């Protein structure tokens, strides 16, 4: 089975090796799409805690395709690491960062208390607001809050607010007082062709010898030799007149070789006539004494 | 996410609709599957993603429901279909988990308890222990209560219970009830009780014996 | 498809188990295997899964004291749990994951083996009659039985008159006591004329220990 | 691909203005005689290309040439019109049989229209390019009712 | 003809078996026919003849009956299922005639109402009208009675009640019920009440309020 | 096939409405077109029929009231409508019938249209709060609402807080009053401990009089 050279992959490295993660109130957000979806620095990195698909198992995520995949990237205390699902409620389900109750993807976090925290309040969250968030809102306004009847006019004040409150990170503070960085990797499957895909790995090409082959997405078998073809630049195969591939573009090595059929043919068996004598020849019709 | 099945226990003949819900404390979607436990015998696979039924498993089963509320359901219950049966939400991986699960057991009316209390024997009290012991043999529902008492008074957190497998034949279950004082705590006493609820009983009845 | 677990067996808390399941009629590298276990009074629980990638996952209350591995090579599936404690005492399972689209489902489990964590050692039973009474007799019916307290491990096979009676016999599961031992009990159900004319022996045999006691059962 | 506010009338470099406002893209990628055809099958569209010099500055050229596919776009876009964005030709294609003639390199250097004339359906019917002395039998006709009674 | 159907109103849950009865004033042979109205949506033929199912009906729906008695049958109520069912005589043409109709609700078990009264504002008597309201909310099955009273006295032919669709969510009614007098006749007495009868109540509930 | 119904609208006691419906996807010309109502508080009844050799049928309490042809050449259902009264107030819509063998019945229906008889002109709502009181409060649950009188025809529009309230929120159909004129009320239910805390307003939209309140409800 042969596949072209895994290039392009998906950025996922860029998301969860960030050098800095966004507020939660202001959440981050990438689009990864037309790129492969190599998981393979989530599937054991040690340092994620907490690991929790919605959507599809995380060892069939791998495999099956999809459209678009949203990488979105905040900073939340450890007690609010339960908040980031479906069905769930509170000031970062409500107010911050909401998920679909139907939603599909999955939900990664760990500690980064040595990597956010010192107090470090360049990390905020959305601790007032009139109403809570629809699904992948980013509702980032800083207008005071009014908590009571009487007009703010902008400051703050008696029933007044600054909806935007900095958390205090340190790294002394308690286990669910310090800093975790989560990834939320939103996926979706629409009308559209799905464009990211896993990484497949390609198995060694041999000459000369009798095989069942898989080109990109065609199937073929018979022997592979050096071809003389030269294709067109866009062309992955060729075929020859009674709808056969006659030869066929490696994906990988840009090389072209041409297939022939494994060899076969009659048996014949050679003979006197049994009256005179039992020794015989046998011809093996149209093959290669080198295949018999 | 949390799963609940409903009835724990449902009783149906031969022959009966049985039909068998679980809910989740939030959507799951269509993520629910169903297997079907045997005694003594691993799960199997009856119906996967709310609504697939699964090869091999006879067309007497069918099921449906989406969000928080689903059903299973056998068309008519036959004999071999005695199991304890669970759902499992498979919405959040890698996590998996089953409801309590739902026993089916087979119908054949309800049949009173015969009661009979043992107090300790000798042997037992010489090496300072007093189990005494209430049997509870051949009924129908498997649920039945059981109250200790000493001296009229209600025991609790010192007694044990032991329920049999449906009878093959008579479709009844036994209970073995045991409170265990030690030898300190029985001398104390004179008055030993069971005091059994059931279906089968139109009041609750009472078996005791003075000790010594 | 079979898959057949081993290494079940009796551990101290703060000891280990490792447990194998062999897998034959599937192709063993090409699927996510699972190791499950069921507890009495709880029921079945998810205990861990390795995927094909070699990634792996547990449950909070696992993760750091279970390690689960997988040997492609001969179509077997391991599961060292170290740090056990007396809440691991299931039968755990080995099973076959697969899938639908985006729908995961279990298809396939072993028939499981029994693991007991418990400090105590092999003992054997106490065996104790409990003897017939007025007050073990209504209606002309009446019952005798025994009481078997005090051994370690499971099982105890206990049946009447050395299986000469089969009918009228309840026989009860264990129970495990806070000791760390088990009990169990059986009575025969008699008629009310029979007692102190018919003779009844409780048969009780701890296999563990090779102790077996003959107990008669009088009035 | 963004939803944009476009422009009623879209247009050293300077000016852009193609349109205003935009949402959000779920993909995003970065004499003289060009062409192009542009068509969506199953969700993908299909970009064709070939560019040459010409000597003609009155009108389009007549001659042989073949495009050949350059971008493969994988976006479920709905496209039932189009804007030019600023001398040009545009015609529309037809689900019509013809003919490609490839050379020893695999270049197509030649075709034909099976339904342009009566020739073309006799080369068509034989299957080749070039067509000898004689009479063929390419085609049926047939009178179709038309009325009931 | 007159055509009447059995129960006006029919509660069942996704998954049970559904039966809807409708009866004839006189024989009309097998000429009945059956039809289902979503809400916001015309009806959709189901049955035709009695017992012919139309073409892009699902499965689930059957039914059969001659002379004067007649009965459609869902074996599985679903989801989408939730409408008003017609019977319609075939019998006697041009004047085709529909009986009352038979709502199909989806069971969601009993919930009692909460009851609230709200007295007449300023601004409205202000205008020489006083309407009082009282208002039902979240209860199932549908049907609730109100009875109006002013100083203790039952009302009747002077309000009106309003009532919403089945929640998409919790399965529920909410009724809205309005007395009106006019200010004239709202100064005349003091004590004004909404008495509540539902199926979720061990007994009717009063609300009231003093005038002023 | 399709049907689409028109026509519909306000119209006098005493006055007259024409409706039509635009046939599509079947030979019109073939079927035989009826028009069927449907009123609150009686239910679906029959109106009219026109077969295909022309012959018309009408209810008695119709007959020498209105009037049913058709267009074939134009695929177009029409039904005049003279001599209106209150009583005829409900959606009309157009319908197919088809038969097997001897058996008659409808397949086919458009949407349907509204007609409203009534002689009131169009009129704003009257928009009045329904404040909230100890009388509206029990176990910590407490609900205030509005209510909207004289409005005519339909429909209003009412919400709470401008579409920022969607839950908990009870808007109940509108109920012809004896005026000749409609009203109806909403409420939403609130925790009694936001009562003179949260700020509560009842926007009501009538669109055939441009008149829209913005009601706020206080204690
Ligand atoms: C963030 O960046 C770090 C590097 O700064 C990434 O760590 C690297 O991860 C790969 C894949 O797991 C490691 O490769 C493995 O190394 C072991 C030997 O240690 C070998 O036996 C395996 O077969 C494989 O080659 C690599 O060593 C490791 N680098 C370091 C310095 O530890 C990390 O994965 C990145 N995280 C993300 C989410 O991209
Ligand atoms: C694929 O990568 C290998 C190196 O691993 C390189 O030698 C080969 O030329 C590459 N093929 C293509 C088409 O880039
Ligand atoms: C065939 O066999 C016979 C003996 O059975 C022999 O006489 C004869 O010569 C043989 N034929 C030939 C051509 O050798
Ligand atoms: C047979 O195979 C050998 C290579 O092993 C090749 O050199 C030779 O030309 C082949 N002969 C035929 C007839 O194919
Ligand atoms: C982002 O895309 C979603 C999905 O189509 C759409 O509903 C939303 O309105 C878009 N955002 C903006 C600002 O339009
Ligand atoms: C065009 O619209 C139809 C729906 O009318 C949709 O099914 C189809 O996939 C769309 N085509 C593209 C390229 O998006
Ligand atoms: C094929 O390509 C070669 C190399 O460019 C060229 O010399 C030859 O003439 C070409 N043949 C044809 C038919 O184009």
């Amino acid at each position: 089975v042969r596949f072209p050279n895994i290039t392009n992959l998906c950025p996922f490295g860029e998301v969860f090796n960030a050098t800095r993660f966004a507020s939660v109130y202001a959440w981050n957000r990438k689009r990864i799409s037309n790129c492969v979806a190599d998981y393979s620095v989530l599937y054991n990195s040690a340092s994620f805690s907490t690991f929790k698909c919605y959507g599809v198992s995380p060892t069939k995520l791998n495999d099956l395709c999809f459209t678009n995949v949203y990488a979105d990237s905040f900073v939340i205390r450890g007690d609010e690491v339960r908040q980031i699902a479906p069905g769930q409620t509170g000031k970062i389900a409500d107010y911050n960062y909401k998920l679909p109750d139907d939603f599909t993807g999955c939900v990664i976090a760990w500690n980064s208390n040595n990597l956010d925290s010192k107090g470090n309040y360049n990390y905020l969250y959305r601790l007032f607001r009139k109403s809570n968030l629809k699904p992948f809102e980013r509702d980032i306004s800083t207008e005071i809050y009014q908590a009571g009847s009487t007009p703010c006019n902008g400051v703050e004040g008696f029933n007044c607010y600054f909806p935007l409150q900095s958390y205090g990170f340190q790294p002394t503070n308690g286990v669910g007082y310090q800093p975790y960085r989560v990834v939320v990797l939103s996926f979706e499957l629409l009308h559209a062709p799905a464009t990211v895909c896993g990484p497949k790995k390609s198995t060694n090409l041999v000459k000369n010898k009798c095989v069942n082959f898989n080109f990109n997405g065609l199937t073929g078998t018979g022997v592979l030799t050096e071809s003389n073809k030269k294709f067109l630049p866009f062309q992955q195969f060729g075929r020859d007149i009674a709808d056969t591939t006659d030869a066929v573009r490696d994906p990988q090595t840009l090389e072209i070789l041409d297939i022939t059929p494994c060899s076969f043919g009659g048996v014949s068996v050679i003979t006197p006539g049994t009256n005179t004598s039992n020794q015989v020849a046998v011809l093996y019709q149209d093959v290669n004494c080198t295949e018999v | 996410i949390e799963m609940t099945q409903s009835p724990s226990s449902l009783s149906a003949a031969v022959g009966d609709r049985v039909t068998i819900t679980c809910r989740a404390s939030q959507s799951i979607g269509s993520y629910l599957n169903w297997y079907q436990q045997k005694p003594g015998k691993a799960p199997k696979l009856l119906i996967y993603a709310a609504s697939s039924l699964q090869s091999g498993v006879p067309s007497r089963f069918s099921g449906s429901g989406s969000g928080t509320d689903f059903t299973l359901t056998i068309s008519s219950l036959q004999p071999e279909d005695f199991a304890i049966y669970y759902c499992q939400q498979s919405y959040v991986s890698p996590t998996y988990t089953f409801g309590p699960g739902t026993k089916v057991d087979i119908k054949r009316t309800v049949a009173a308890p015969s009661v009979f209390i043992f107090p300790p024997s000798d042997e037992q009290l010489k090496s300072g222990t007093a189990s005494v012991v209430c049997l509870l043999n051949n009924f129908y529902p498997r649920e039945a209560k059981v109250q200790w008492k000493v001296d009229n008074a209600l025991q609790s957190g010192n007694s044990q219970e032991s329920v049999t497998e449906q009878d093959s034949k008579d479709s009844t279950y036994s209970l073995s009830s045991t409170l265990t004082l030690s030898k300190a705590d029985y001398e104390k006493h004179k008055v030993y009780a069971c005091e059994v609820t059931h279906q089968g009983l139109s009041s609750p009845v009472t078996k005791s014996f003075n000790r010594g | 498809v079979q898959l057949v677990e081993s290494g079940g067996g009796l551990v101290q808390p703060g000891g280990s188990l490792r447990l194998s399941c062999a897998a034959s009629g599937f192709t063993f590298s090409s699927y996510d295997m699972h190791w499950v276990r069921q507890t009495t009074g709880k029921g079945l629980e998810w205990v861990s899964t390795i995927g094909t990638a070699g990634d792996t996952y547990y449950p909070d209350s696992v993760k750091g004291r279970f390690t689960i591995s997988r040997e492609d090579a001969k179509n077997s599936l391991y599961l060292q749990m170290n740090s056990l404690r007396a809440g691991d005492t299931a039968v755990y399972y080995c099973a076959r994951g697969d899938s639908s689209g985006y729908y995961y489902y279990f298809d396939y489990w072993g028939q499981g083996t029994l693991l007991t964590v418990s400090s105590a050692s092999t003992k054997g039973p106490s065996v104790f009659p409990l003897a017939p009474s007025s007050k073990s007799t209504s209606g002309g019916t009446a019952a005798l039985g025994c009481l078997v307290k005090d051994y370690f491990p499971e099982p105890v096979t206990v049946s009447w008159n050395s299986g000469a009676l089969t009918s009228g016999v309840h026989t009860f599961p264990a129970v495990l006591q806070s000791s760390g031992l088990y009990s169990l009990s059986s009575v025969v159900t008699v008629p009310s004329s029979s007692l102190g004319t018919q003779t009844y022996i409780c048969n009780v045999n701890h296999k563990p220990s090779n102790t077996k006691v003959d107990k008669k059962v009088e009035p | 691909v963004c939803e944009f506010q476009f422009c009623n009338d879209p247009f050293m470099e300077s000016e852009f203005r193609v349109y205003s406002s935009a949402n959000n893209c779920t993909f995003e990628y970065v004499k003289n005689l060009r062409e192009f055809v542009f068509k969506n099958i199953d969700g993908y569209f299909k970009i064709y290309s070939k560019h040459t010099p010409i000597n003609l500055v009155r009108d389009l050229p007549q001659g042989f040439s073949a495009l050949e596919p350059l971008v493969d776009l994988p976006i479920g876009i709905n496209i039932t019109r189009f804007q030019t964005l600023l001398a040009y030709y545009v015609g529309y294609l037809q689900p019509r049989t013809f003919l490609l003639k490839y050379n020893e390199n695999g270049t197509i250097t030649d075709a034909v229209d099976c339904a342009l004339d009566p020739l073309s359906e006799t080369k068509c019917t034989l299957k080749s390019f070039t067509v000898e002395k004689g009479i063929y039998q390419t085609s049926n006709f047939r009178v179709q009712p038309t009325e009931s009674i």
